Formats: structure tokens, sequence, C-alpha cells
């Protein structure tokens, strides 16, 4: 009932940058075997036990916030269903601690080494101990996405990764049909280790054969003019080449080689959307044969005698034509030989974005193909990040100033900001900013208004702030940027509100460096613009850098407000004749019909211990069995994953059942699935299969004590639709049950833990419904982990660590400083410190003993 | 049909650019096909208005055979030759009644889309022939000598190069290296045409009568011209321009000409301190010129006192004609400095004690018998930002900021001690009560604090007050402009 | 008010030679265009009132019968005035002048609704977003305008320029993807 604290170490992982997938299409055969030994002289640093664990994670996990995680503490790898690691002993997978049976059940000491294996055909993953197997690994997870070789670590754990390329030196054998980075990886970029996060017209007959003569005349001559003929001897492996023949009489293999290329051609011209037209017959009767010196014979009698066409250049337009059929040609080819080749050589993968030389011979290839036939003359025609200070520096008057420094010239925004500046809204889309874009040199305030000239590289971004005169007067380079209008930087009339907080935005793929003057010297310019108008920047006096809150990304739970636009909720009283009930609305006009709003529930079902052992989803009869099961305690979120399809209600109801407790959740409309919810469910939307992984796959020695169930069900969804067949719209009161106690019913009875014997159903005010929202808020911690060559080892030796909040009922961490902004859990935390103080009162000691339990002399002194 | 064909002209005019970047060549010249059947029409209600805006966005590669402007490339040459070898003779039509139907064929700065084969005759078809009339020629005033600034286009020709013309005619007329070959050919008139006037020293402006209508054109262009290869020619264009301002120093000079010419080319490109070292004393000098300015408003006021004699038509027909127009071109000089003259007043103290030094008289005279700028702004104002008022813009940045003790506060407590509405007899007197201040303000890690670092050497002196008891009694009288003005 | 005083015009607009002695009717409203011309309510405009546009402007055009010039001039004034006070939803309204007067030569009433027709852009200009019918009704209207003052009109100035305008409430998005109808290229249109 009460928040819980206690110090946490920062835990953080990296990786190499290699990335594996499957698809229906090219894969590089999918299955990779991954190597790393550890150097480790830490059993335990100055806090706890020091962590680390190795895995796969695919590219959907971002685990990583240093911070804030799912239990306690931001831990590395494997605490979700989005990543998977091992630790010496333990499947980690969404905080579950379940061991293994291998010799040697000993955490990862110095000098050991681990190897991870990953099969695409069955989807598996196992792990090599160092001289021994794993008695049971998890199968049937996902596969969409790209799994990272990833390693989690605490601080003071060194570990080397092996590739076998250049340096992996493997102690154990790679296993059969695992190749270690030997065909491509990474085509173009290298290798590094990265922080995670009957009839025919007679047209195409006669373009077709000049097409395939004038191109095929090339082959001939340049073979037996470049004199590459064969030696005296008859070597197979030399390469000979049979196509050294003349370009008319070419035998059917020479000509089934012509003609895929040359039916490709216009097979790809014709789906171009180009119009069939002689535009100009002009190339047709100029062309001119240059002039060339004498030299150009050779004893091989086939004189150098190409067509001109070294002033016949048409645009860069259609060589973007030429680029993409060339693309779609050797994509085909790579899936031809995909198919069937197999070719253990150093093979080629997707040529869309291989590397720019072979992608530009490629390119090149059919655009000696285009220039020829013009000089004949047949020519034919997820979000943004934002960033700002926390609200206890808002500032309400004088005259304030700060750089920003733009590394990357995309998608960013610099400016102040109202301290209530929402997130999941675009930089000055509305009246709680005033900022500035220079991706396209315009300024914005509820909406676009173009100002100044747009950025470049570096590009040290001044930003300034008067709210004695109520002026915003932005620089660029030392130089006072100046608007179309004949004005300053116009966004006069800005009334001082509840004062101003700087604010920057950045978009993908971008880097930004913004500098709040904490020391004096880091300033670019400052003595232009601001050095004696009275204009002084933010930091003036602080001993300690600047907050500078971040936007989340992870979409948290967040109550319902009863101030929304299109969603009101409505708490119906219970009644004799009805139980209580919770309906919905919306505003069914020309208002935004959102996605699939997922709707939760405010407290938690714990199962006991299991006296369940399953789920009864119930429509009007026993539905689909065999509902997912954990047995363990995993408490279970009512959730309604309702979709809105702008009609009257999608309800709930909490009803009694004879002898169990079930809900009521009723809709009226159309297809909307509600089933329960894991409690760290974070999903987007737009996906109703596959969004459960990790099976449970325990077995004994000889792998036949082997128990399996699907682990980790979150959202089990039921498509109720399956259940009527009708012309009609008639109410679906779906009653999944799941409560089981001795009833010799309700949901709230086993939920508050307070009138369990009681039956009668409530609904009392700490029960509201909640909604999903995509983005909120965090505080960047004011100092990180430190950390690599000779085989690219990662070394981490400073200690850091933090005291971390609790919250029981969501079972979620965060760090204690949020409570700075939050101001309600604050006041909340002070009462409960001062109840603290009131129960050990004075002249106790028995008390004393027993809060020294919930603290700790190193909290208290920390 | 006139007014609103010319009126969705305004509208769908920059359509090429945005939107069928290679695909707007048809539609472009299809437009301009009909606008030449006017030429011959003469009216008597001007519509000269549709003919401008016409041309002016119209344009806004080889793939046009429907359009048969390809046969209307030669069209625009045969007008070019009309006027000029006709106006040659050319009193009651020395005027623009000829002329007028010249300036919007010639404008076309920028928006080029195709060649027309019009290479190198326009500097012969038409700019030769105006040589001719350069000179006197025993005629009188000239009526519209600008024009050849104007509807000579600055190295808009896509191709420059002496002795092609009069030599080089069967050679082209016969028919993979060009332009590349005339690469030192190109500097032959330019290290010829600007050793005329710079020479040239006379000190009224009737000697050079016809001078200023030709300055303009050729130094504006060929500077931009050829950058890559030789940037002398940039660093002497600066001084060629330098140089024949120096007969602007004289109150007197020119009533027509002076405006027309320091709206021409107000541009400096290697005239700053590291390009043009003298450049700072240079105008240095012109200041000092410009100063006599003041001494006229207050030696005629004295006689102006209690209306003894006739101050309608000689006190105040002094300083309006000659003041006013010369302030025009002095702001940019300071304002391209401004990105390097506080960095270098950062690095020293002497990086604009020039500047400091003057530009003070331009409001410290100002203060009374403002409508003497007025009245000869006329075309500005008529119709805030007047150019006297914005004449300390670039000062004020850099004038009180290099006063004395560059980070000691002193600055702010000389300013608080003056803050008296002090007489200038009575500036001696705040040199004797002292003002200062080492507090604990916010001195303390940024105010100030770039000042002792970027004065390595930081001279401050009892007397160097004096120089600071000045620039706060200046920011007095520029304190009323902003409330006074309403 | 709009909806009971507002049906009462809708009933009087029936008068063309068949009353002939009930005009105390058609001063009563006539006195009383005032109150609608003194305010600018309905920028919502949720409810649809081109009804009562479209009443509006067949009084305007409703000179048949007695006109009483002075409250003929009265609620041209009105009806000007209300197109500031609608965000063009009036898409019969905006056609109806197509119908009646483009295809007029400025015959009779046809001059003051093209002086509001070509105040219309003034505000349309660089906003007012056009829909399918506003889309469809630009080219068309445009056309007839653009053909028909040419030649067969006078030569007064204010005649001319009544319907002198650019006349493009061209939208920021789009407005229509129907197939164009010339008759149920760009370059050539114009």
């Amino acid at each position: 009932l009460l928040l819980q604290t206690n110090l946490i170490n920062y835990v953080t992982s990296i990786r190499p940058n290699i990335f594996v997938g499957r698809a229906e299409g090219s894969t590089q055969y999918g299955k990779w075997y991954f190597e790393v030994m550890v150097d480790e002289v830490v059993p335990f640093l100055t806090a706890q036990a020091t962590h680390l664990r190795v895995g796969w994670a695919l590219t959907e996990g971002y685990s990583p916030y240093p911070g804030g995680g799912e239990g306690w503490g931001g831990n590395g790898v494997g605490d979700d269903l989005y990543s998977y690691g091992f630790d010496g002993l333990h499947l980690w997978t969404g905080h579950v601690a379940r061991p293994v049976t291998s010799p040697g059940q000993h955490l990862l000491a110095p000098e050991d080494v681990v190897s991870c294996c990953l099969d695409l055909s069955v989807p598996s993953i196992s792990f090599r101990i160092n001289g021994c197997p794993v008695q049971g690994v998890f199968e049937a997870f996902n596969l969409d996405g790209l799994f990272f070789p990833v390693v989690s670590f605490s601080a003071g754990v060194k570990v080397r990764f092996l590739l076998g390329g250049r340096h992996g030196e493997f102690k154990f054998l790679p296993p059969p049909g695992y190749a270690p980075c030997h065909e491509a990886v990474l085509p173009r970029e290298r290798l590094r280790l990265e922080p995670i996060k009957i009839v025919l017209p007679p047209h195409l007959e006669r373009i077709r054969e000049k097409l395939a003569e004038n191109i095929h005349e090339l082959w001939a001559l340049t073979r037996i003019e470049q004199g590459w003929t064969y030696g005296p001897v008859r070597d197979d492996n030399k390469r000979l080449h049979p196509c050294l023949v003349n370009f008319h009489s070419l035998p059917e293999p020479e000509r089934n080689y012509n003609l895929q290329m040359s039916g490709e051609t216009l097979k790809t011209l014709l789906a171009l959307g180009c119009h069939v037209g002689m535009a100009d017959e002009k190339a047709e009767d100029n062309l001119k044969k240059t002039k060339l010196p004498k030299t150009y014979m050779m004893s091989n009698g086939y004189k150098p005698a190409p067509l001109d066409l070294s002033h016949v250049r048409l645009t860069p337009a259609q060589t973007t034509l030429v680029d993409r059929l060339a693309e779609n040609g050797h994509n085909v080819w790579a899936r031809d030989r995909v198919a069937q080749g197999w070719s253990y050589s150093a093979r080629l993968v997707p040529y869309r974005l291989l590397d720019e030389a072979t992608k530009r011979s490629n390119r090149d290839s059919l655009c000696q193909a285009v220039r020829t036939l013009l000089g004949y003359g047949y020519n034919i025609e997820d979000r943004v990040r934002i960033f700002r200070a926390e609200k206890s520096y808002t500032v309400q008057s004088g005259r304030w100033y700060f750089e920003f420094e733009a590394v990357t010239t995309g998608e960013m925004r610099v400016g102040w900001a109202r301290p209530e500046l929402r997130p999941d809204v675009e930089l000055g889309a509305d009246e709680l900013a005033y900022v500035f874009n220079g991706h396209r040199g315009q300024r914005w305030h509820l909406g676009s208004e173009p100002f100044g000239r747009p950025w470049q590289s570096g590009d040290v971004v001044g930003c300034m702030i008067d709210l004695t005169e109520n002026t915003i007067i932005f620089t660029l380079n030392g130089e006072v940027l100046m608007s179309d209008s004949g004005s300053e930087t116009a966004f006069r009339e800005i009334e001082i509100g509840d004062g101003f907080l700087p604010v920057c935005s950045l978009g993908p793929g971008q880097v930004g460096h913004l500098n709040l003057g904490q020391d004096v010297s880091s300033l670019r310019f400052f003595a232009i613009c601001g050095l004696q108008e009275g204009f002084e920047p933010f930091a003036i006096n602080m001993q300690r850098p600047v907050t500078t809150w971040f936007s989340k990304s992870l979409p948290q739970f967040e109550p319902v407000p009863p101030e929304h636009p299109h969603y009101e909720v409505a708490r119906m009283d219970g009644t004799v004749d009805t139980p209580p009930c919770l309906r919905l609305a919306h505003r069914t006009w020309g208002s935004q019909n959102s996605l699939v709003e997922m709707l939760f529930l405010r407290l938690s079902l714990p199962v006991q211990f299991t006296t369940t052992y399953y789920y009864s989803v119930r429509v009007f009869a026993g539905q689909e069995p065999s509902c997912v099961w954990v047995g363990w305690v995993t408490p279970d979120y009512h959730q309604h994953d309702m979709n809105f399809d702008l009609s009257k209600v999608r309800a709930v109801t909490v009803t009694m059942g004879d002898e169990q407790g079930n809900v009521h959740s009723s809709l009226k409309c159309s297809n909307c699935y509600m089933v329960w919810g894991g409690d760290f469910v974070s999903p987007g939307q737009q996906g109703r299969i596959s969004h459960t992984d990790l099976v449970i796959g325990c077995l004994v020695d000889l792998a036949t004590g082997l128990m399996t169930f699907t682990a980790n069900g979150k959202e089990s969804n039921t498509f109720f639709q399956v259940e009527p067949n009708t012309k009609l719209f008639p109410a679906v009161f779906v009653l999944p049950t799941h409560q089981n106690v001795i009833q010799f019913m309700p949901l709230s009875a086993a939920m508050f833990l307070s009138e369990r014997k009681n039956p009668a159903p409530q609904c009392p005010p700490r029960l509201e419904v909640q909604m999903l929202m995509p983005v909120s808020w965090s505080r960047m911690p004011n100092h990180f982990l430190q950390v690599e060559r000779l085989g690219w080892a990662v070394q981490c030796q400073d200690p850091l660590t933090m005291m971390a909040l609790h919250i029981p009922e969501e079972n979620r961490c965060m760090d204690i400083l949020e409570l700075s902004e939050r101001l309600d859990l604050q006041r909340f935390h002070s009462h409960t410190l001062r109840l603290y103080r009131a129960v050990c009162a004075l002249g106790n000691n028995r008390v004393a003993h027993a809060l020294c339990s919930h603290v700790d002399q190193a909290q208290l002194l920390h | 049909p006139l007014i609103n064909q010319y009126f969705t002209n305004h509208c769908l005019y920059f359509l090429s650019t945005p939107a069928k970047v290679l695909g707007s060549g048809g539609h472009a010249s299809n437009k301009e096909k009909e606008m030449i059947t006017s030429l011959f029409c003469k009216l008597a209600a001007l519509v000269r208005h549709r003919v401008s805006l016409f041309g002016t966005d119209a344009p806004a590669v080889a793939l046009l055979p429907v359009l048969t402007t390809l046969f209307q490339h030669i069209a625009q040459h045969q007008f070019g030759d009309d006027v000029i070898l006709d106006d040659v003779q050319v009193c009651s039509i020395y005027s623009l009644g000829t002329t007028k139907n010249t300036y919007v064929e010639k404008l076309r700065p920028a928006l080029g889309e195709c060649l027309a084969r019009l290479a190198a005759a326009m500097p012969v078809a038409f700019l030769e022939p105006q040589l001719n009339e350069y000179n006197a020629c025993s005629v009188y005033t000239t009526k519209s000598p600008r024009e050849r600034a104007i509807l000579g286009l600055p190295n808009s020709v896509e191709e420059m190069c002496p002795d092609i013309p009069v030599l080089d005619r069967l050679m082209a007329d016969i028919g993979a290296r060009y332009t590349e070959m005339p690469h030192v050919i190109e500097i032959t008139l330019p290290m010829l045409c600007s050793y005329l006037p710079r020479w040239w020293e006379r000190g009224p402006e009737a000697p050079p009568p016809a001078l200023p209508a030709g300055a303009p054109p050729p130094c504006t262009a060929v500077t931009s011209d050829h950058l890559n290869s030789l940037l002398g020619n940039i660093l002497r264009i600066i001084v060629n321009n330098l140089g024949i301002d120096e007969a602007t120093w004289m109150k007197r000079l020119a009533v027509f000409a002076q405006p027309i010419v320091s709206r021409a080319r107000p541009e400096l490109l290697h005239s700053h301190f590291i390009p043009t070292i003298g450049r700072l004393r240079k105008r240095a000098g012109k200041v000092v010129a410009e100063e006599e300015q003041l001494r006229l408003e207050a030696k005629a006021e004295a006689e102006e006192g209690e209306l003894l004699v006739r101050d309608e038509f000689s006190v105040l027909c002094r300083d309006l004609y000659a003041l006013y127009p010369l302030l025009i071109r002095y702001v940019d000089n300071n304002r391209a400095h401004w990105l390097t003259e506080p960095n270098a007043n950062a690095e020293e103290l002497f990086r604009m004690v020039g500047e400091i030094f003057i530009y003070w008289s331009k409001s410290h005279n100002f203060k009374r018998e403002e409508q003497n700028f007025v009245v000869q702004n006329e075309i500005n104002n008529m119709s805030v930002a007047t150019l006297k008022k914005m004449l300390p813009i670039g000062l004020n940045m850099c004038a009180p900021t290099d006063q004395d003790l560059i980070m000691l506060a002193k600055t702010r407590y000389a300013l608080k001690d003056t803050d008296e509405e002090v007489r200038e007899f009575l500036q001696n007197n705040l040199h004797l009560q002292g003002k200062v201040e080492g507090s604990p303000s916010l001195r303390w890690q940024m105010a100030l604090y770039r000042g002792l670092p970027g004065r390595e050497e930081d001279a401050d002196d009892p007397e160097k007050i004096v120089r600071r008891v000045q620039e706060v009694s200046a920011v007095l009288y520029h304190l009323e402009q902003t409330e006074h003005p309403y | 008010h709009v909806l009971d005083v507002g049906f009462l015009p809708d009933m009087r607009a029936a008068a063309s030679l068949d009353t002939a002695t009930f005009s105390t009717t058609e001063m009563a409203l006539a006195l009383n265009r005032y109150l609608c011309l003194a305010v600018l309510p309905l920028i919502t405009k949720c409810a649809p009132l081109f009804a009562g546009t479209e009443h509006r402007a067949i009084m305007v055009d409703s000179m048949l019968h007695t006109v009483y010039r002075l409250s003929r001039g009265r609620s041209l004034t009105k009806a000007q005035r209300d197109v500031i006070e609608d965000c063009l939803m009036a898409l019969c309204r905006y056609i109806r002048p197509s119908m009646l007067q483009h295809l007029l030569r400025r015959l009779v009433f046809d001059v003051p609704i093209l002086n509001e027709f070509a105040k219309m852009p003034l505000k349309l200009l660089t906003n007012h977003y056009e829909r399918c019918w506003k889309y469809y009704c630009l080219p068309t209207g445009w056309a007839n305008f653009g053909v028909t003052s040419e030649e067969e009109l006078h030569l007064t100035r204010k005649l001319f320029w009544g319907i002198f305008d650019s006349l493009a409430h061209k939208k920021y998005d789009q407005e229509l993807y129907r197939m164009a109808m010339p008759c149920l290229s760009i370059e050539k249109r114009f």
C-alpha cells in the first residue's frame, strides 16, 4: 500500500552493429552462431550483486532507459518479452527467474565463455555453457524484426566479443550450419559496438531487335579486341568465354542468355508509365562519327568503333528509371540464386542497399543501353524526441539566452515553451511553444511561418527571450535573424503567462548539442547580441548541471482525464437489479476516430501461491477453451482493447457469477475484443496475432520431463465475431471468468483484500478506467556509465547507483527525483515519511527496529 | 482582355520551379509567344503595366519540338538594334518617349531557361553603340543615362570574351574545348576599363558629366565573375569604388547623381579590415567630412534666435540639401564589419577605436531641427525606420561596448552616475565623485566574465572615465526618441 | 430567430404578378433587414443555412414585381454583408450565379450578384479550401465569365471590373478527384 525505495545499480546493454532477420525472401541462411568470453573480477561491487547476461534482442525491445525499469531498476536484457538472455543459470524472459540444470551451476566467473545459436526454421534459441549444454530452452517466439547480439552488464564487467572473421578465436567449434560473418555483414557499413537505442505489335519487335543488335554488337568486338584469348593449353577453370563468337550466329544458349535481358528491358520500360512517341526525330540522322587517330587499328583486326555518344546526354531523370530497372533485375537475379544456388562463396545479398560502387555499376550497365537507344533516336520520356529543463527552472522575468549546436541538418527545432508542454505533439504545433525550424527556414507557433535562412553543419543557433519587452530574437552564428516583414523575429505581444522554459526537439537521425551556459567558456560568441544589451544567459548561477527532462517513448498507462474531448466515461451506480457498470462515449462527428484505444482497469488480480491453472472466457457458453495460464502470482489487469467505431457505447460491468468472480464487458455495434492484460504490456496498434513469445521449454537431463505452456500470454484476444453469424447487430455480453475462491464471487472482493468475504459487487473510487498513452515525460540522469579495441572488448569500471521508488500496484520502478516535477506523489511520500516518524514516536524502540527494515542505513546515508 | 490576363499572371507565375521542374518548358514558352503581337499596337491608354508583368515571371532541355519559339530566338535581338541605332542621332524626344519599350526586353537577370544562341551579339548589338553616346557628344544633359546600368545586365550574358566578335566570325560560322581556352582572355578590358575612372580625381560633378552612368555596370559584374580561379580581381574591385567615392567628401557633389549611384552598388565583399585594412581609415576620413554637417545646424541656430532675420529661407535652407543624401551607404560598412568587430573587440580594444570615436555627432547634433531630414527624405517615409534613427544601429553594439573597464562593472556604475541629464560643462563633475562596484552581483560567473579573459591587457585609466562619460550621455538623448515619436 | 422569422421571407418570395396588393409584407421585411445586417453570428454554421442564402439570392433577383429600389439596395447590402458570417458551405448559392448571373449578360440584376461574386475571391485567395462542387463549378463559371464579357459586353469600366477577377478559390491539399468532364490538357485550357 505504500511506495518502496532502495539503492539500485545502473545497468546498460551494448551490441555490435549486426542485424539478422528472416522473412519470405532473402535470409542470409537466417541461422547464426554467437560467441563471447568474459573478464570480470567483481563478484560483489559496492551495492549488490553485479548483473551481466547475454542473449538476443529483436530490435523492438528498447530496454535500456537508464533509470526506471519494469521491476526494480533499469535491468539490462531479458527482463521483457522483446529480449532474451542468460546469466549462467536463468531463462530471463519478462522478469522470470527460472534456472536450468547444467554441470557447474555458477555465475559468469572470469575465464568463462558462452555460445549462442539461433535457428530460423524452428524458432529456437539455445546456449552453450563453457563445457556443457542446457537442459531446457525456450521456443515459439516472434520473428518480425532483426535480432541483435546483445550483452548486458553492470559496473565492473569486461567482456570480449568473438566474430571468427578476424579475431574471434572460438573455443567451441561452430555448430553445423551457422556462418559467423562470412558472406555479408553490413554490406554498406563496417563492424563496431553500439549501445542499443499469336499477333504481336511489330513496334515492340522492331524496337527490341534494334536494341538487342546495337547492344550485342559491342560485346564481340570488345572481347576480340581486348586480346583476352585463351592459352595454348585447355583450362576449364581459367574462366573460358564461349561468348567470344559473332553476335548474329550466336548459339541457342547465347540466344537464351541475351533474350532474358532484352525482354526484361522492354518489360520494365512498359511498366514505368512513360509515353511512347518519337519526340524530336533528330538523333536518327545527326549521328556524326567522331574523329579517331590512326592508332585505333589493332593486330586482332577488329578496330574499336563504338557509336558516338560523347555529346548526347539526355537528363539525370531517366537515370533514376535506369537505376530502378537495374535494381529490379539484380533483385530477380538474387531471388533466383537464393532459390537454388546456396553457394558457400564470399554469395551475395539484396542489392537494393548493397554498396555504392556495385550499385552504380549495375545502374550504368543499363545506362549504356539507354544512352545507345537515345543516340539511335528512339527516345521515350518513429517519433521525435523532445528535451526541456524541469519545471522548477521556469523563469518569469528578465533576459535569457542559450546556444544550440546543429551537428546534423535535418528536422530539429529550438525555442522556448510554457512549462506544461504536452508531449506527443510536434513542437510549435500549438500555443504552448515559440520555436524555430532550421530544416526549412520557417518559424513555428500554432502553425508554420517562413522566417530566416535554414541551417548548415554546426551552425550554432542562439535563442533569446526578453520577458520585460516580450520579444524572442533568434541569432544564427553571431548574426541576428531577420523576418520577411521587416521586423526582428516577430513573436511580439507574448504575455508572461506562467513563465518560459527552454526546449529542443530532435527528429530521427539527428544530433544536437545545446549549451545552457552552466560554465562561462562553453558559449560560442555571446559578445555580439547579448554582451551589453542586458541579455544574460540561462544558467547564470548553478552548482550542478541542469536536469533537462526528456520525452519517453514507451506507452505507459495513464488515467482517462474527465476533460477529454471525445472520450467520456461514466460510473453508473450499481443497483439491486443490476451490477455496477461503466460506459463510454465519443464525439461522433468529423472529430478524430482514433485507433484501437486500449483500456485498463486500476488495480490488480494476483493469482494465489494456483487454484486456477486456467481461465474461462465466456460469451454466452463455453467459448474457445485453454485460455492461457501461468499458475503463478502474476497480477492481471483487465483490458478492453476496443476499437472506436463512432458508435454509442462499449460498456463494462462488474457482475458476480454463481460461485466465481467474472467481468461483464458489454459491446453493441462492431469488432472490439477485450481480454485480460499483463502488468507490463506496452504495445502499439495494428496487430492481432503473434504478441506472446518465450514459451517455457524446461526438461530433464534426458530431455524427457519436458513441460511447455504459452508463457507471457498478455493479450489473449478473443475475436468475438466468430461466435455470432447474422445480418444484424445485437448486444454481445462477453463475461470471462477467472476468480476462484471458496464459496461455501464478484471481481472486487478478490482485488481489494478487504471485502473478500463480501460477495456484493463494488466499484470503489480506487477503480478508474485508464487508457494507454504513447509518450510521457522522464528525467535524464545527471550521471551515466562511462563505457574498446584489440578485438573490440568493452571495459567498464566506474560504479553508479541511484535510489529508486516503486509502485506495488502498478509494479514499475521510477527514479526518486521525478517527484521534483510530479508534485502529487512527492506530497504523499513526504506524508508517509512523517507517518514513519510518528509511528517511531518518542521513547519507542521496537517500532524503530521494525522500521530499520523498510529503510536501511546505507539508503538513509545516500 | 488585358487587365484580367495580366492579373492571373501574378499568381500562376512561379509554377515552373516547385512543380514540374523540367516539364514546365512547354507551358512557359507558349504564353510568351502571344505577348509579342502587342509590340506594334499603340494605344492612348497606357498598357505598359501588363508588358513588364508578363515578361517578369514568364521564364519562372532539348525536348521542345512543338516550341515554335525556337524560331522566335532571333526575334528578340531584332528590336534590340532598332532603338539604339536610331537614337544615336538623338529636345522634345530626348526623353523616355522612345526608350519606354526597352525596359521589359532587357531585364532577365536570373530566370534563364533558354539559350537562343544570343551569346556575344548583345555586347556589340547595343552596348558598343551605347558606348558612342557615353561621352558628351555635344548634346544637352542626358535624359536616361542610368539605363546603361539597368538595361545593361551585370554579366548576365552567359559568356564574355574580347576579340571574338571582331575577329572570330567565320570560325564559328563553319561550326570539345569551349569557354576554357580564353581563361586569361577575359581580363583584357577590366585591367584597362578600371584604370580610367580611378585616376580621375576632379571635384565638381560637371567635369564627369556622364562618368557615373558607366561606372556601376563593369565593376559590379566582373567582381562576381571568375571568383573560382582569380581572387585578386575581387580584391582590387573593392579598392575600385573606394577610390572613386573619395570625390563624395565635398559637401556638395551631386543632388541627383548621388542617390542613384549610392543605391546602385551598396555592395562590398573584400572591403573589410582583413581584405582592406585601409578602408577603416578611408571611411574614418569620411566621418570627419560628415561631421561638418553638424556645425551647419549649430551655426545657423544662433542667427535664428528670436526670428531676428529671415529664417524662413536662410536658416533651414542649409543642411537639408547636403546632409540627408550622403549617409545612405555608410550603414553597410559597419554592418558587414559588425560580424568581426565585437569578436575583434573581444580580442583587443583597438578593433573599432576609430568607429567608436566617430558617428557620435550623427545623433549628438540632430537632437533638434529634425524636420531638415524629413523633407529631404520625402521619397522614403511618405509611403519609423528613418535612416537617421538607424545610424547608431551598428554603433550601439560597438561604441558603448569598448569604453573602459571591460569587466569591472564600472560601465554600468558610470552610466548610473551620469544618469542625471548632465550638461557638457557639468560632465567634469562626475570625474571627481567616482562610482565603482566590485559587487558580488551578476558579475559572478557570466556577466563581466567574458571581459577579463577577453581583456588580456585591460587598459583602465582615470581619463578613460571621460570616454565612458560620453557613451551614456548619448543614450540619454536616444532615450526619449522611442517615447516621444508616438 | 433565423428558423422562425426566416421562414417568413421564404413564403414572401412567392410574389411575381399574382399579389400586386400585398406589398405590406415586402416593406415590413425591407425595413427590418437591419436586424440581420447588424450581426455576424453563426461562424460555426453547424445548421444548414444554404436555404436562407438561396432565398436571399431569390429576393435579390426577384425584381419582376415591385422592387422599391431603395429596399433593393438594402437587400443587396444585407446579402453582401451576409457573405462574411458563413464558412463557405452555400454550394447551391455558389452555383446559382453560374446558372443565372453568369448566363445573363448583366441584363437586370446580374451586376449586384457579380459584385459579390468578384468580392468572394478577395477573401478566398490563398485560403478557403475548395470541395468537389466548388472545384467543379469554378472552371465552368470562369470560362463562361471569360467568354461572355470580352466582346458582347458594353464599355462601362465598372461593368467590366464587376466581373474582372482571377476568381480562383484554389485549395491547399485537394478538392475533387472525379473524372474531368469537358463534355459529358491543362496547358490548352487557359
